[PDB]
């Protein structure tokens, strides 16, 4: 049987140097140490869900330093505008390994 | 920094004429959005078109004048305001010409 | 016949709850904004290449925000020591729209 | 919060075990290293699947929730592992340290 791990959600916001463009703005969120390799991404700003258009979801690949565990990315773009307004967006991560069976994270500006 | 002012018509277009000192660096157009202090790309040579001028910005390049040309068409009153010139990967930062644009009814 | 388009690379520093965990630190470079999906992404630290043991390069996925266009993340993870010890890490894109066909950004606690 | 401390002793190649409370909520577990000069504690050992690099393969957590305790197992020891160790629960390593672990490699 393949044993349950929980994932670990880790929320990072857009690099200094891409902001400076002034142009859109790459919200990333990493999930990484969870088995089995099926796991949900979504992303919703204002407490309301975002188009899938707008983010990618990697597909879960073998995490090398922990074998028995994968990791997993989800890359919304929005635009500067947007992040700098002060715009709150969420990252919820559904896996079978969790204690409530889902998690979620949030980011803003102003977290750092 | 150099100005200029410009001087539209409702529904019309406008021709905004800005430096282009290098062929590899970036070229962009920006407008200073008075509510966030701040300088935010309206169109580039990054494939960046801002929402509000989506279908309605052109960018034309001509080195042998050394200058890059951006026509603005199908003008609405919200364009009205202060934008800028710019060449870098910070906009704000680098900035070489101001230009400002105001629609009349 | 399509234009060859040229990379932005961009550098995320481990997430400080990660780093709360005092275990492992996960650097990402992101790259962007490429139309030939050949990419080769490559780390390296003190001058020196990394063994690929230590990071995972993803697959280049079509970028939401512009048809025509590729992007690929990068996760180098480390021990937190290394990080917390001012070591700097750099990450190698090559690609052939590129002048020299390569480009760097480094990163390091300093950096952010 | 001042941490209680408790002292062990091994033999050069011979072996150690640290006994360190297991808290009954189910938590993060780990044994740390306080690294002098960076002021901080790093994991030598945890329950999130993360071995310091340098006890890699020599090191042992083991769990018995009757007892309210768990175990870490230090094989092979050298010079090197004599300084402060740290009991410890939860998801932030350097605070959440539940007790102090000093342990001296002698010939």
């Amino acid at each position: 049987g393949v044993a349950l791990h929980r994932p670990d959600v880790y929320l990072l916001p857009p690099a200094r140097e891409q902001l400076n463009l002034r142009e859109s703005a790459t919200i990333t969120c990493l999930v990484t140490g969870f088995s089995p390799a099926d796991v949900f991404v979504q992303w919703m700003q204002r407490g309301q869900p975002l188009s899938p258009e707008k983010y990618v979801t990697s597909a879960p690949m073998p995490e090398p330093q922990a074998p028995g565990r994968y990791f997993a990315h989800s890359i919304l773009t929005v635009s500067e505008e947007e992040w700098n307004t002060g715009e709150t967006y969420t990252c919820v991560v559904a896996h079978e390994a969790l204690p409530n069976r889902v998690t979620e994270r949030t980011v803003d500006k102003s977290t750092g | 920094l150099p100005e200029v002012k410009v001087e539209g018509e409702l529904g019309g277009s406008v021709t905004i004429k800005c430096p282009l000192p290098e062929m590899h660096v970036r070229i962009y157009l920006c407008r200073e959005m008075a509510g966030s202090g701040t300088c935010g790309t309206v169109v580039s040579t990054t494939n960046f078109i801002k929402a509000e001028y989506k279908g309605r910005v052109t960018l034309k390049q001509y080195p042998r004048k050394n200058l890059f040309l951006v026509e603005v068409t199908q003008l609405t009153e919200s364009d009205s305001g202060v934008y800028a010139c710019g060449a870098g990967m910070n906009t704000d930062r680098g900035k070489t010409q101001k230009v400002t644009l105001n629609v009349h009814s």
